[PDB]
């Protein structure tokens, strides 16, 4: 308003001059922020002698002028000052006053209507105060700890992201009309930004402090420290008043933030994919990645996409590696030998080749590395150190607590290195069905030894007798393992060390790219093997809740429920932009011609034969109702269109449409065939399953330009088209092409019209092409 | 949205005096605050306000050609005199959904005459003993309520 | 007599039970009102019970 005009003759007082021109005209928009430093620069050595010497002065502090006027803060309230008429010399535009002012204004000053929006501001804490009121605490007791460093997370958080998926988040929510471009993770997340709008719209707030807020709400804070006890988020916010080196506030907190609960869904959602794309024998890897992209789950209210987690979690398992290795997710530099964890210090090495006879004489090949190396191990609740030197354990130490842990432990840690008798000639038990091949698939012996090992006790107590059994020499006795895993015996193992306190967890902030194989073992620019599909449990059977396997191999429902899902599937891709389209049919009116699309004459053979024509009426009559009007509702006509095929009839309809399979659905209620929710109105549940609606039109519901950009792209620069708004966008014609402004200091042109495909096949196809 | 921009863009150039009917469902006003009304709207007979997170009454204008208005969904609560001041030719009314007590809330509907049928459904009024009753003693001129004439008088289509 | 009383901490984390034959023990921590009720008594207990 005047506020504009007056901008505007600001703007042309400071482009008369030069030098604010000539900056103004030269280069791109960026500089900006580099003359945003060139700016109100000062810093103190230390502010806390500033600040009581500033404090004991009568105005030391700044503020506005204006906002005092129309406040009507006075001068000298009670003989006590509040501020006097100056200008700051940086400002030059606020006053001088004093802290008492401050109080003024808390106690007799302007009150807002409502200010609960700051619980949602800084969610978070709050969120920290409940967990805490929750808390029933137990006694306190005195006593050692032994606290390992480990890096871990220690704030809560749902739905982690990255960095560049929330720089765009801060705009559509808050400073919306100068959004960038529409990226991926918009139109996929739409429900989120909804919502995350629906709080901080129309009002009064301070907008850079709600973007720090958010930041806060989706940044898991990583820190390297002491720890004890179970891992969990819930109890790293507070450790602090859990236990020390010397002293235990006992509590349970394990009934909060379930958290662990859509981890370990993760990892059996993996584990089963995995198995299945094995099933295969040379297409695991695209059976594999198809099974991924064919499937989603939900988490707390919206319902995301299975590679778009698996990218941004952390839990370093044999399966979630395999997946983020067929996505190209780059990870950490962390091994896996079956359950056990592992990572490497520091040595080198390089693979070598070696037999051994199974029974009397068969020569196997098995393999080594020819140098020395150290690693650090984790099993339950146990810990070790130890060296390999050309196929034999040097040495190792451990931290642990369990003597059973303690044994399987060093177990796998010996065959992880191969050393013993056992791998220079195998024992009789052990035959060629045994060896490998299940179907086909070898099996190094490694594995092999290791499940010889879970089947029994005695084949793990007869590889402990491999490895050297001496006396206790005098002294050691503590630092000595027996073969039950006794910390002290008369006679104990060969080049071993015990102690008690875990080893701190190395540390290493690095990331690798690695590759797989067609037998689903993964590769780190080495012979190395950081994972394959031996080290997981061998199967289990599981009902995943609130999931969605879209995916002919990876489904369990009938052809008729199929069927029908397959058709609404159709009917909905027919949601894009193009006349001969739904969106233009409704905007001409013509609530005729969806009758007689050929969506809904591949879908008639499914509806109830003796009611069809009953059916058709009602559902021509709801369509014309809100066709004709405007006032419509997208998830009811992609409901009842597939009745309209039929000639209408005479009848009395009891308030349900059936199919042929006595399965109904309702026209305004939810039911497990057909359901939908106004949070998030780009999905449409259907038998449990999920389908994506394109956003081409937004209805009554939808409130914003975001449910239209699906229906828009770019095309060549045309200065003949106008220049639009965000809002008027929506009066367009299916076709047409307009400019606008996108961002900051950047202007493009936009047509109405969408693109079906996406990169993933376009690139794939045409490479296979190449390699013939 | 907001109640504003679903206006303007209902009135496709049309001006705020020709027209004979309004729907605002499923949209959003500040503080539970009409926004964009006028006495320009003399000709309006009909209103629909549904689910726009309204609580009161009080900015609304003086319409007398009204003639039916619906408030469900909303969080309404103890305005109901403006009525005799802006709409005295009412005839339907509708609150179902709204926030409502006891019957003193109710007493000022007395005043329209004109008035015909009511709606009240999911409302704590409606769990009180003997109100359909009291009601009636109190409003006689009405005859429907909730779709419901006295003896339970299934009321027709329209 | 029946069963002793119980004992118990400020926090009430911790919680002690002791027999009735034992109450001549403690009477120093039990209330007023359980204590004026059991010093006139003790002479006719003999180890649990009341003669």
């Amino acid at each position: 308003m005047s506020l504009l005009l007056t901008i505007a003759k600001e703007y042309k007082r400071l482009c008369q001059d030069a030098k604010a021109a000539q900056m103004m005209t030269v280069g791109t928009v960026s500089n900006y922020t580099t003359f945003k430093k060139w700016t109100t620069s000062r810093k103190e050595k230390n502010p806390s002698l500033r600040m009581r010497w500033a404090m004991s002065s009568k105005f030391p502090i700044i503020a506005n002028k204006r906002m005092l006027e129309e406040a009507q803060i006075p001068k000298e309230h009670n003989n006590v000052a509040l501020w006097e008429d100056t200008e700051d010399v940086s400002k030059r535009d606020h006053v001088l006053a004093s802290a008492s002012c401050i109080n003024y204004w808390n106690f007799c000053g302007p009150c807002v209507n409502n200010s609960e929006v700051i619980k949602e501001v800084y969610k978070s804490r709050f969120g920290r105060l409940e967990r805490r009121k929750e808390i029933m605490w137990k006694e306190l007791r005195f006593t050692l700890v032994d606290r390992q460093r480990r890096r871990v997370d220690t704030q809560p958080v749902e739905q982690r992201l990255r960095t560049g998926e929330i720089k765009d988040l801060q705009m559509w929510t808050l400073f919306e009309d100068e959004a960038p471009l529409a990226s991926k993770f918009i139109l996929d997340n739409y429900g989120l930004v909804k919502e995350m709008r629906s709080k901080f719209a129309n009002k009064p707030l301070n907008k850079e402090v709600v973007a720090h807020m958010l930041e806060k709400q989706f940044n898991p804070e990583s820190r390297f420290l002491p720890v004890f006890g179970a891992i969990r988020p819930e109890r790293m916010e507070l450790i602090h008043a859990l236990g020390g080196e010397t002293w235990i506030q006992e509590a349970n907190t394990a009934g909060i933030s379930n958290v662990d609960q859509r981890k370990n869904d993760i990892r059996a959602v993996c584990r089963k994919v995995c198995l299945a794309a094995n099933a295969s024998i040379m297409n695991a890897k695209s059976k594999l990645v198809e099974y991924i992209k064919s499937t989603s789950m939900r988490i707390g209210e919206t319902e995301r996409k299975l590679e778009e987690l698996i990218l941004e979690t952390d839990d370093v398992s044999p399966e979630v590696t395999l997946c983020k290795s067929a996505l190209g997710g780059q990870l950490g530099k962390t091994l896996s030998f079956g359950p056990m964890l592992l990572k490497k210090i520091s040595g080198s090495g390089v693979k070598v080749k070696d037999t051994v006879y199974i029974q009397g004489v068969r020569a196997v090949q098995f393999e080594y590395w020819s140098e020395q190396e150290e690693f650090y191990g984790e099993y339950k609740s146990a810990t070790a150190l130890f060296s390999r030197k050309e196929r034999s354990l040097e040495w190792i130490t451990i931290g642990g607590g369990i003597n059973e842990d303690r044994k399987r432990l060093l177990a796998m840690c010996m065959i992880f290195c191969r050393d013993g008798d056992y791998f220079k000639d195998a024992p009789a038990t052990i035959t060629m069905a045994d060896l490998s091949t299940k179907l086909g698939r070898e099996i190094p012996y490694q594995y092999v030894m290791m499940n010889w090992i879970q089947k029994s006790e005695d084949n793990l107590e007869a590889l402990l007798y491999s490895r050297g059994i001496v006396e206790t020499n005098p002294g050691k006795m503590g630092s000595s393992m027996g073969i039950d895993g006794s910390k002290r015996a008369i006679k104990s193992l060969r080049a071993v060390t015990i102690q008690s306190g875990k080893i701190d967890m190395p540390e290493s902030k690095e990331k690798i790219h690695l590759e797989l194989s067609d037998n689903l073992e993964a590769f780190d620019s080495s012979g190395r093997i950081v994972a394959t599909i031996l080290d997981l449990p061998s199967d289990k059977k599981v009902t995943f809740q609130d999931v969605s396997f879209q995916h002919p191999d990876l489904a369990v429902l009938r052809d008729e429920k199929t069927a029908i899902t397959k058709g609404y599937e159709a009917l909905i891709k027919r949601l894009g932009t193009g006349d001969n389209d739904i969106p233009s049919l409704i905007a001409k009116k013509d609530y005729l011609s969806l009758y007689n699309l050929p969506e809904v004459k591949l879908m008639a053979p499914l509806i109830r034969p003796n009611r069809k024509g009953v059916y058709s009426r009602v559902a021509r009559k709801l369509v014309s109702t809100q066709v004709t009007t405007g006032h419509y509702s997208l998830h009811e006509l992609i409901k009842v269109l597939p009745f309209t095929y039929f000639a209408p009839k005479q009848g009395m309809f009891e308030g349900r449409l059936f199919f042929s399979n006595d399965s109904f659905v309702e026209p305004g209620v939810n039911n497990n065939v057909f359901s939908w929710s106004k949070a998030d109105s780009s999905k449409i549940y259907c038998h449990g399953i999920a389908i994506r609606v394109p956003l081409v039109v937004g209805d009554e519901h939808m409130d914003t330009s975001l449910a239209l950009l699906e229906g828009f792209s770019v095309c060549e620069n045309d200065p003949r088209a106008p220049m639009v708004t965000r809002q008027d966008l929506i009066d367009v014609g299916f076709g047409q092409k307009v400019r606008l402004f996108v961002g900051q200091g950047s202007v493009r042109t936009f047509k109405r019209t969408a693109s079906q495909r996406a990169a993933s096949s376009d690139v794939n196809k045409n490479v296979k092409k190449i390699k013939m | 949205m907001d109640m504003k921009k679903r206006i303007h863009l209902e009135l496709r150039n049309r001006t705020p005096s020709d027209v004979k009917e309004l729907v605002l469902d499923n949209c959003r006003s500040y503080e539970g605050k009409i926004e964009g009304l006028t006495d320009e709207f003399e000709e309006l007979e009909f209103l629909s306000t549904i689910n726009v997170g309204l609580a009161s009454v009080a900015n609304l204008p003086k319409l007398n050609k009204l003639k039916k208005l619906e408030l469900s969904d909303n969080r309404v609560s103890g305005g109901l005199e403006v009525l005799a001041e802006k709409c005295p030719n009412l005839t339907h009314l509708n609150l179902s959904g709204n926030k409502i007590k006891d019957l003193g809330t109710i007493e000022p509907l007395k005043k329209l005459e004109n008035l015909k049928s009511l709606d009240l459904f999911n409302c704590e009024v409606t769990n009180l003993n003997d109100y359909r009753e009291n009601v009636f003693k109190l409003l006689p001129q009405l005859t429907y309520l909730d779709g419901y004439d006295r003896d339970d008088k299934e009321a027709p289509d329209s | 007599l029946g069963q002793g009383i119980r004992l118990s901490n400020k926090r009430k984390t911790k919680e002690v039970i002791i027999k009735a034959e034992k109450m001549g023990k403690y009477k120093n921590l039990m209330r007023e009102e359980y204590k004026n009720l059991f010093e006139p008594l003790e002479k006719y207990i003999q180890k649990d019970v009341c003669f």
